[PDB]
């Protein structure tokens, strides 16, 4: 089997320019479990990021949480690039404070 | 009601040594234990504070039991490889679900053991807790086996006593947690859009547990159709957030309402922009 | 676009939408091809469905009613299917899916495949 | 206390 | 009178007459309920039929043609069914029947059960 | 073309001793051998003159082979009784069909082995002569068995050589018989009836072999519908008879014709009252 | 399983009053194989009759031939009474020279 | 020469 992941790049607490925070990239509903997740603070990799331990739901699809402290604003654009078999090219996703 | 669910993961990895083995257990909706192979020292450790109430023997006991299982599976990966007729050059996955549930009366409501080969049902014990249901001819092989070996019989005992019994302890080892409830904080946000219309967004944040329900209505009836929605997500601090939005005719904003149903909310919430 | 397929069994025909959608996804499509989102009548029909289906999860007309404090089929009628595999009560929401060896309750907003059932005998 | 698994 | 039963499979429905008749028996009935005496399209359909059927012999639209010096289906069309289980040639007559494990040629005047096939896709 | 078909019958009989066992063999459409249990001296005897061309060893050989089979089956009756879950108080039947066919070129056209429990297909080897087709779950048991035991493999050899080879001998041992052909004598008979109409009957007698074809037509087209017919029957002297009748409007008798097709009739016959 | 027999009471050679002959009762298409066949020269049993050895066709149904020499005419009525499980009561069948 | 039968 082969299933495509789903990504969400949201933050913990309400976006406040200049204040620190935490940025989440919640990758879910995928298979095989072999996956690669990255965070970009403009297009460059980020402090290797913390990889929450993986798990799966009744449906069998896998889940995981990549998180890394960050201080937003209008500074730069944050995103999450997910490499994974299922997909053709590295699907990336940009944060959207207002999302 | 309450449950005890163990989630098993076995994944072979060509030219990279023994399969990776993970054992994660959840009480209701909480990870109270973990066991990884790759990890430096594969010790079936705890993920819940209240799990300190277990001496060094519980740990040690559960760690051997695990190392044992880890082994049965490498064989099972090989077993299945033989069934289907697949080479040693392919990565595969075994997925199991073991656990049980009890009602307000701790009396077992539903127990189960479910398998999945490569992200697809392989076999699973029935509600009857005595007969199995196979996905493909391969499973039939295993079913044939487990039938004569009276496996479902042995698994019936686990679910009634053993499981339910352990499912009692834990709950007492940390009742003042697996029973807490955080109220979903809600609000709406206005957003302009092309050719004049608008997106009203309904937010629910820092709630617990995870299932909450977000819906939009118009003059009475729910707009379960034509309303965007995201999968409930984890903030990272034990809480969960989720939102639901909908496009409405600019100016005529007030004719819409957001509804929040959650086991922390004695009464559903009503919002408006 | 869409990938679909229809196949009849016994005295009913089904629609198998091989396009992932939410529960509402089917309910909609289903009634748009004019075929209610599937409803299982008896254990035999389920067995058939679980053996015919292609490996994967499928939504079926069986969800919890936040209002009616309880689970009900799309035709809000009864089923000879005795399922009491204990699901979604206490306080929150809904839906059900099928696979070649299970019938299970989970979030209604997860993309699964669709099954529309059309009892021919009408 | 996860049960101990029987082979496939 | 008559004992009958109809059941659909895939994209075709069948009529199962549980009343013994000669080959002509079905052909007649069949077209009288307006359903050609059955015709097997592929090996899958046969397997289905052999597993569904109730223990016993059933006539199917496949008989020898004393004229056309050869076997042909009721629609005198082709079948993806490669059957060349060697039957009735040299010099004399016809017909074929089914059972849960065989497909065989024998006298057309023996009372067997009936199978009328109706390809829905029409 | 030519064939060699052995018909096996095993029937258990409660409180009446060992199952009854019968072995009847046919060449094309002729009984050349028989073997009964109940009979005083169960000797696999001949039913064809030309079978005198076999010394006392053929007889003796085939009689032991038979007594052997007789035994395998009593066990099989017991085997099946276990499968289905039926008591020792019920009479049951085993039916087998073994044989092979060759074309003008003696080259094997089709061989087979077919079973039937209580008058219904149990299992049967496929044309492929390597795979089997089961009727019910019971057969599956046997299939599982015979698959690993490579039974279809062993039965494939029998049908290609052994059978076809014996099917050569016999044919030579009595060619001047299993090749004879008697011409169907035909005629029609007039018969009065109620409210004015008539029954024209077409007779075919003393013909051989057995398949002949009798049909009525009216001004060209066959009355395959609305014409009575009887199953070809045996007169008793190696010959067969059969007839076909039809009701026709009195006076208008001549507008009907009877057609007789038979491998003894170079040209089909035409009759009239 | 259980199948009903089929009977035919016909003679070898054309019926000729006062001439001997042979009367056949061809019982076919039945099951179980346990069957009982009789010939009646008016209603009374007949010289125990000759029972051809039984056999069965591809279809699995059983066959058999009961035959007994007889001299017809308008003398008496000949028949064949077949007892057998499948059936409720003993189905009998009368000869019909003209049949 | 009937073949010799394998058990069911």
């Amino acid at each position: 089997i082969q299933k495509t992941p789903q990504i969400q790049v949201y933050s913990r607490h309400p976006p406040e320019n200049g204040k620190p925070n935490i940025l989440n990239c919640y990758v879910t509903q995928f298979h095989p479990p072999h996956i690669e997740i990255q965070m970009l603070k403009n297009g460059k990799k980020i402090p290797k990021v913390e990889m929450s331990d993986m798990s799966f739901s009744k449906d069998w699809s896998f889940y995981i949480l990549a998180h890394t402290e960050f201080t937003p604003t209008e500074t730069d654009t944050y995103a999450c690039r997910v490499k994974h078999a299922s997909m053709a090219e590295p699907k990336t996703v940009y944060w959207d404070r207002d999302m | 009601p309450h449950s005890l669910r163990y989630f098993v993961t076995a994944v072979s990895r060509p030219g990279l040594g023994e399969p990776r083995y993970m054992e994660v257990g959840y009480v209701d909706d909480t990870e109270f234990v973990r066991f990884d192979s790759d990890a430096e020292n594969p010790r079936y450790e705890p993920r819940a504070r209240w799990m300190e109430q277990e001496g060094p023997e519980y740990w040690e006991r559960e760690t051997q039991k695990a190392k044992g299982n880890e082994q049965s599976f490498r064989v099972d990966l090989r077993t299945l490889l033989g069934y289907y007729n697949q080479s040693k050059g392919g990565s595969h996955t075994i997925q199991v679900i073991s656990g049980c549930e009890v009602g307000s009366d701790g009396r077992l409501l539903r127990g189960y053991q479910q398998y999945a080969y490569d992200g697809c049902d392989y076999i699973a014990l029935n509600e009857d807790l005595k007969t199995w249901t196979a996905a493909d001819m391969a499973a039939l092989i295993t079913k044939h086996k487990w039938e004569q070996a009276g496996e479902a019989e042995r698994l019936r005992a686990y679910l009634e006593g053993t499981c339910v019994e352990w499912l009692r302890r834990y709950l007492k080892n940390g009742n003042a947690t697996l029973l807490r409830t955080d109220s979903p904080k809600a609000h709406v946000t206005h957003h302009s859009r092309p050719e004049d219309k608008v997106t009203l967004r309904c937010w629910a944040l820092g709630f617990y547990p995870a299932d909450i329900t977000l819906t939009w209505q118009l003059n009475g009836e729910e707009l379960i159709q034509d309303m965007e929605l995201v999968e409930t997500r984890p903030a990272g601090d034990g809480t969960f957030q989720k939102w639901a939005s909908v496009v409405v005719p600019l100016g005529k904003e007030q004719y819409y309402t957001c509804h929040v149903y959650h086991q922390g909310l004695p009464e559903p919430l009503t919002l408006r922009w | 676009r869409g990938v679909k397929y229809w196949f009849c069994y016994s005295t009913k025909c089904y629609y198998f939408i091989m396009n992932k959608t939410t529960w509402s996804g089917c309910k909609a499509n289903c009634q748009h091809y004019g075929v209610p989102i599937l409803k299982i009548e008896d254990e035999d029909e389920l067995k058939f469905l679980q053996r015919h289906v292609i490996p994967g999860n499928y939504w079926i007309g069986l969800s919890y009613d936040k209002k009616k404090k309880e689970w009900a089929w799309i035709d809000n009628g009864p089923s000879k299917l005795d399922m009491k595999i204990k699901k979604m009560n206490f306080k929150s929401r809904g839906c059900v899916f099928l696979s070649k060896a299970r019938i299970e309750d989970i979030d209604c907003n997860i993309p699964y495949y669709c099954i529309c059932g059309k009892k021919l005998d009408k | 206390s996860i049960i101990n698994f029987e082979k496939l």
